């Protein structure tokens, strides 16, 4: 009965922070959680759990898996991470901003590849703000001003849940007092999802066809529209003409996007001619892309890593002295499918359900070691796994929304007696791998 | 027949991961083909029975079910998760981003046949199944 | 999550497992917890072991109480002829002394003792209740509508008979049963004598298969008219009857109707996204494949 | 002073039914706000109706219009 | 007890039937759910007290099944149809074997209302103005179909008498009128006709104001529900022309607003909207019940929050002194 205000929800990129808990007498146990969603209850009812790992656990010979003490897997993973010759880290899509520069110096001393779920998530993207550029603003803009919400590719209502009811569509922001009524929201995607049924338009468009629609969108701005076909990717041209006639007219869009542009046929082509047709649209009125990033601190390494290394993602540390990045040649999938690694490490994510099965195939040849809370498939298939506290939950810091927002995430329960965190980890193990000489 | 097909997320399935991955929601959750009413009709899949869900990458057997979220006609969709990528290919494009939506693959109506649990699937993959 | 222990006869789990199998998992997914009784057996079945012998017919049924009564849980059923075994010798034991004095000193050489303190509830009773699962909860449950498709209720007699020992209501056209099939997305029909026993009762069944075959065989006729397409039942001794018996008359008559018999948590499943194979369907005498052609 | 249910079972937590509703946008978001009671409020992850005994909805449509996964249904006949 | 009083309420498609059984003679009040707006100038006038008003906005968006705009408790009816007669949109009717038959008409016992429509056809010009503008599907142009949107009714050169040169004149192909028991004295064509050639006149006088301070924003029922669409949301000021006044929530058209009460019955605001009518215009002389009447649509009203517990599945509004 001690209600805690200002809580953060650590899953979606929403990074919402309205959360309320009801904790117990003792401080140990979480009574009832108000004003999130689904998904975020279940990571409060989780987090508040009685049986829940304390200790790492090794892969005995027999093939079971036996405890030992944090020391003890400490200098197990330091050993290895100096004899290996190329490791390979990845993960920190779920971690605090503390946890990301840690591990930066881990890798910085052992010499390895350091990366992170931006690979494989919007990292596609990336590459594209590489090539034209980040037309953006925050959350509070869109729901303080915007006129015209555009979800291309994206389905807030089942990715991102508290997306509409906080920034986007239903707030009665400053400018736009009346709310949900003067917002058009146009939602393009082959299926008809959830948030097209709540939006008032919908381009049905055909997967993969994407490039095609921008193309069309951006003659029609550019003036000479009548040039197009008469349908485009199944698109019918006034349909196309009608929707580029309210994002002309809008007085302040916003555009946002997913995995029907980060994980089709052109991965960071279509990103970035979506980025021209916004850049383009500035033009006579204010538009601002933005990417549904899908972890809370996803958003995070790229930033602690852009002000350590210069570079968001995919880091090529082996030089020891210079960093390289090229996604093609340094991104985790890729090196695994190469077998190019020689330790995969898991901080913060779950390779081995999330991964294609033959990259999980050609990574499991070497040592697995894994870095998480409780138990998924990567901690199934490592060899050893290190428990760590949970953000936002038995552990503070920085996070990073959507927009790169900093948020203060807030401790709501002590993590279980003995359980340390990530950036106590990963400073513990910088600490022996320098009294190991290297 | 070829069949286009994407992965993509649900509630319920954001819900089972924070449940667990290896809990009985997760598996409720995840095994599951969403795919058109028409293309069931065509290929001869009894609405909720187990198919074999068969591309260049892989193989995994599913159970099809039709989704609420109108998928057209040619089309499916395997909530993200052990089971799809059991078969999703690894072409990467040189970008890292692997073929998550958008690859082709054929639909086998399999009844009689059990689906394989995350455990089974992922440890199987690798050569650790002990149970 | 409402916690009952669940009675389990001797048909569900021996003959149709998929009722059983259905059972647990729609009841989960509405809030409805079923624990398995800790070795209970046949509820002495009320007409082939009532008719030979009514005080170890309330012995037997007074064992299975105790049973749950010793887990202190409230039984759940979902079969008629045990829920008139259970809920009756229950209810007879409840009031009548002399009846108690007698079954506890049979049961105490057994080392057990009746003292009357659960209640017996029949499944879709339970579904139907407004405090446990409602009709508009098993909507919302419902994912799969099953729409198009013309469905006859089989009541059964030992629910709702005799209405001076139940509280069901009205026996001469009840339509409660009527409504969770319709919660389903299924339009139920009505047909000529709804209320006419199946003939199974009693050990008929056993004693005169041509009588029962015939009393069974006039229900078919009018569901058949009415133009049914399934017929859902809330009694495996019914199913029983109206799915083996098919093929008795099919063989012993010359009259062929293939009309699938399910029971009400088979169909309920089904509404539910719960596969045939997972139901057992391919133990039915009678083909369920129009039915699931009609509704898939 | 209508009758809404909230399908608890598909009920995602979205909050799009909470800040749709225009008897709850009555206490921040006008002048001199008159009644400063609420129909929804997420609690549990599920949207609960603290408007028990059907005292304040309107039946308006915005909720029913409003939620991404039809999950209310709103009753238009006495309760 | 006694059965054949049978009492009916089934709801046949769109039309929701409210019936009275006797062995040969019936009573079928009607009501038919896709004309309603959800006034109440059906509740307040009903003499027996049985018609209450429902869920409007939502029946009238379409997100409601279960209901109709208003409920009429068929064993308190008496079947005089003033209901009938009072509707100003008329989507209510009494028939009493098979046949529309008002009996309380037919003796002259009440008066009905008088919209007072026509179209001097020496005036209008076979324009379309007035079929657009209209906001219920109340004009019956009766023209032929020139070459736009058609073949040709005459030709193009026949839509316009030409001697083959001059015009002989004019031309006014047609016959265009309005259909008087549909027409709601909204104005919209009377207003916007091009030659001012219709006379309506409004029903009901008086004046209502709207407290936009008081709107909740995203709640257009009261726009949805307009059936003389006089409500709108003002547009937002596109920047550097805001000139620091912001924007109004909600306003009206009082040159259309026909009186009526849908929007008050619709709004789940506290007072936003305030209503009342002065002068109703009647042909028919006069009768104490419709002096009755007069007094009961004349008292001034406004919407309400928390209203009574005790009729839930009803509107309820404030009385203003
Ligand atoms: N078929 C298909 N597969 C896909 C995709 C697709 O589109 N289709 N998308 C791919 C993409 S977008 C990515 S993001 C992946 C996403 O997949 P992942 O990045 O793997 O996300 P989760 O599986 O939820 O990882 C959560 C794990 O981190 C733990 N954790 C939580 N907090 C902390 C912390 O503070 N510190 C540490 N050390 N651990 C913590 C959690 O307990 C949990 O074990 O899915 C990918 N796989
Ligand atoms: N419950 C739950 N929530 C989550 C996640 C989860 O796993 N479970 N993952 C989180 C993370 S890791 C991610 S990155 C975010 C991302 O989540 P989102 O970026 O919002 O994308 P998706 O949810 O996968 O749905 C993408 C939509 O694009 C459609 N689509 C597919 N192909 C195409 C195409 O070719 N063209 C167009 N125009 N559309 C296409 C898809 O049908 C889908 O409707 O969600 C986060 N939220
Ligand atoms: S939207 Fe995301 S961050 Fe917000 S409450 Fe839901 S799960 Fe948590
Ligand atoms: S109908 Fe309108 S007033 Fe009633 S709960 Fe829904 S949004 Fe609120
Ligand atoms: S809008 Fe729908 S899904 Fe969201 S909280 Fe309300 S009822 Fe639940
Ligand atoms: S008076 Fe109004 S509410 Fe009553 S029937 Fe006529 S239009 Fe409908
Ligand atoms: S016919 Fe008369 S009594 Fe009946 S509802 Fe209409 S006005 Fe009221
Ligand atoms: S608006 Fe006037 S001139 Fe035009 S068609 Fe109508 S009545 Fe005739
Ligand atoms: S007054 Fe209004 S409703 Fe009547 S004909 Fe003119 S526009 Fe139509
Ligand atoms: S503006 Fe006039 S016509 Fe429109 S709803 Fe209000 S009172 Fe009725
Ligand atoms: S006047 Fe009524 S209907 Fe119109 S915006 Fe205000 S509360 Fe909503
Ligand atoms: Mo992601």
């Amino acid at each position: 009965p001690k209600v805690i205000e200002n809580v953060g929800c650590p899953y979606c990129g929403c990074s919402c922070d309205d959360v309320r808990i009801t904790v117990s007498d003792d401080g140990k146990d979480i009574l009832e959680v108000e004003n999130v969603c689904a998904i975020g209850t279940e990571i409060f009812k989780h987090g508040c759990s009685k049986d829940r790992i304390r200790l790492p656990r090794m892969r005995q010979p027999d093939g079971s898996m036996k405890d030992i003490s944090y020391e003890e897997a400490i200098d197990w993973t330091a050993r290895h991470l100096l004899k290996a010759k190329k490791p390979l880290m990845y993960g920190f899509g779920s971690t605090n901003c503390e946890g990301q520069a840690a591990a930066a110096r881990v890798m910085e001393i052992a010499g390895g590849m350091l990366d992170n779920c931006a690979t494989i998530c919007h990292g596609p993207s990336f590459l594209a703000i590489f090539d034209n550029g980040y037309p953006s603003c925050t959350l509070g803009e869109v729901k303080n001003r915007a006129d015209v919400i555009v979800y291309w590719g994206s389905n807030p209502a089942h990715a991102h849940p508290r997306h509409m009811s906080r920034y986007s569509i239903f707030p009665r922001g400053f400018f736009t007092g009346k709310g949900q009524k003067k917002r058009t929201v146009i939602v393009i995607d082959p299926r008809f999802t959830d948030t097209a049924n709540v939006a008032d338009y919908h381009l049905q468009v055909k997967q993969g066809h994407d490039y095609e629609l921008f193309n069309a969108f951006r003659m029609v701005i550019h003036g000479h529209g009548k040039d197009l076909p008469d349908e485009v990717a199944g698109i019918k041209k006034e349909t196309i003409l009608e929707v580029a006639e309210i994002m002309k007219n809008a007085r302040f869009g916003t555009t946002f996007f997913g995995m029907g542009l980060t994980h089709t046929d052109g991965r960071n082509h279509n990103i970035d001619i979506a980025i021209s047709l916004t850049r383009d649209l500035n033009k006579i009125s204010k538009w601002t892309i933005m990417a549904m990033r899908g972890h809370y601190n996803i958003a995070g390494p790229g930033v602690v890593w852009s002000w350590t290394f210069g570079f968001p993602y995919c880091l090529d540390l082996t030089k020891q002295n210079h960093a390289h990045m090229n996604p093609g040649e340094t991104s985790s999938v890729d090196m695994a499918m190469r077998d190019e690694v020689d330790m995969f490490i898991n901080i913060g994510t779950d390779a081995a359900a999330h991964f294609p099965i033959p990259a999980v195939k050609q990574l499991k040849k070497h040592p697995w070691v894994t870095i998480d809370p409780s138990i998924n498939m990567a901690s199934e298939i490592s060899d050893l796994h290190i428990p760590v506290c949970i953000c936002g939950v038995d552990v503070g810091g920085i996070v990073y929304r959507m927009d790169n927002v900093p948020i203060q995430f807030r401790k709501v329960i002590e993590p279980p007696e003995g359980v340390m965190d990530d950036e106590t980890l990963l400073n513990k193990i910088a600490d022996r791998m320098e009294e190991l000489k290297a | 027949k070829t069949l286009n097909m994407i992965t993509q997320r649900a509630v319920e399935e954001g819900i089972a991961m924070e449940i667990g991955k290896t809990s009985r929601q997760y598996f409720d959750a995840c095994s599951i083909i969403e795919m058109n009413e028409q293309d069931m009709k065509e290929l001869g899949i009894m609405k909720n029975t187990n198919v074999r869900v068969k591309s260049e990458s892989g193989e995994v057997v599913v159970k099809a079910v039709v989704g609420r979220q109108t998928c057209y006609p040619g089309l499916c969709h395997i909530r993200q998760g052990v089971w799809a990528n059991q078969v999703v290919p690894p072409r990467t494009q040189s970008t890292g981003a692997p073929q998550y939506s958008g690859f082709p693959v054929t639909v086998e109506p399999v009844p009689n046949e059990r689906l394989k649990t995350a455990l089974e699937l992922v440890q199987g993959a690798v050569g650790m199944w002990k149970g | 999550m409402h916690e009952y222990a669940f009675f389990l006869g001797c048909i569900a789990p021996n003959r149709y497992p998929g009722c059983e199998a259905s059972a647990i998992k729609t009841s989960e997914k509405v809030g409805i917890k079923l624990l398995p009784l800790k070795g209970a057996s046949c509820c002495p079945a009320p007409g082939a072991f009532g008719s030979i012998d009514l005080n170890v017919w309330y012995a037997m049924a007074a064992r299975n109480l105790v049973l749950a009564e010793e887990m202190k849980k409230d039984i759940a059923l979902i079969c008629n002829g045990c829920y008139k075994s259970i809920w009756e010798v229950n209810h007879i034991l409840k009031h009548n002394d002399e009846l108690r004095d007698n079954v506890n000193e049979v049961l105490a050489e057994i080392d057990m003792q009746f003292k009357g303190t659960i209640d017996v509830w029949h499944l879709a009773e339970l579904y139907y209740d407004d405090k446990v699962c409602g009709v508009q909860k098993i909507k919302d449950s419902v994912t799969t509508p099953l729409s198009g498709a013309k469905v006859a209720a089989h009541y059964g007699c030992h629910l709702m008979k005799p209405k001076k020992e139940r509280h069901f209501g009205d026996t001469e056209n009840p339509m409660w049963f009527e409504e969770l099939i319709g919660a389903l997305g299924a339009e139920p029909i009505q047909y000529r004598n709804k209320m006419q026993c199946c003939g199974a009762g009693g050990g008929v069944r056993g004693y005169d298969i041509v009588h029962a075959l015939d009393i069974t065989n006039e229900k078919l006729i009018n569901i058949q008219e009415a133009g049914a397409d399934a017929i859902t039942e809330l009694c495996p001794f019914c199913q029983l009857q109206f799915d083996r018996g098919q093929i008795e008359i099919k063989e012993k008559f010359g009259d062929v109707y293939n009309i699938p018999v399910l029971h009400y948590n088979e169909l309920l499943g089904l509404a539910q996204g719960m596969s045939p194979q997972d139901l057992a369907l391919d133990l039915h005498a009678i083909d369920c494949t129009p039915f699931l052609q009609k509704v898939l | 002073a209508f009758a809404v249910h909230v399908n608890m079972e598909r009920c995602t937590g979205c909050n799009n039914c909470v800040v749709a509703c225009p008897v709850n946008a009555l206490e921040l978001n006008t002048v001199n706000p008159s009644s400063t009671d609420k129909i929804y409020k997420v609690i549990n992850g599920d949207a609960v109706i603290l408007d028990v005994k059907h005292e304040l909805c309107a039946g308006c449509g915005i909720c029913v219009d409003a939620c991404p996964y039809d999950v209310i249904q709103l009753s238009g006949q006495p309760p | 007890s006694t059965l054949f009083p049978k009492y009916s309420k089934t709801t046949d498609g769109s039309k929701v039937i409210m019936e009275q059984r006797l062995l040969q003679q019936v009573n079928n009040l009607i009501l038919d759910n896709d004309i309603c707006t959800g006034c109440g100038i059906c509740s307040e006038v009903c003499p027996e007290e049985a018609i209450s008003v429902g869920a409007v906005g939502g029946v009238r968006r379409g997100l409601v099944d279960d209901a109709a705009s208003i409920h009429v408790d068929e064993t308190k009816c008496s079947y005089c149809g003033v209901c009938v007669i009072m509707c100003p949109f008329s989507a209510l009717a009494l028939k009493v074997d098979g046949e529309e038959r008002l009996p309380i008409l037919e003796k002259e016992g009440f008066p009905t209302y008088d919209k007072g429509t026509a179209i001097d056809q020496d005036k209008c010009v076979r324009c379309n103005i007035c079929d657009d503008v209209c906001p219920r599907d109340a004009i019956d142009r009766d023209v032929p179909l020139f070459e736009g949107e058609d073949k040709e009714g005459l030709a193009k050169g026949q839509a316009v008498e030409l001697k083959i040169r001059t015009v002989v004149g004019q031309k006014k192909l047609g016959n265009v009128n309005i259909i008087d028991e549909d027409c709601c004295t909204c104005r919209w064509c009377a207003i916007n006709c091009p030659t001012e050639a219709i006379t309506v006149n409004k029903i009901f006088e008086g004046e209502i104001t709207f407290h936009a301070e008081k709107c909740p924003g995203g709640c257009s029922t009261c726009v949805d529900v307009c059936p003389a669409n006089a409500i709108y949301l003002p547009t937002p000021k596109p920047a550097k022309d805001m000139k620091g006044q912001i924007e109004a929530k909600i306003a009206v058209n009082k040159d259309f607003c026909i009186l009526c009460g849908a929007c008050v019955n619709a709004c789940p605001g506290e007072d936003i909207i305030y209503l009342r009518r002065d002068s109703v215009k009647i042909k028919g002389k006069e009768t104490d019940l419709f002096k009755k009447i007069k007094e009961k649509l004349f008292t001034p009203r406004t919407s309400k929050v928390k209203e009574q517990p005790s009729l839930a599945g009803s509107v309820e509004l404030k009385a203003v002194s």
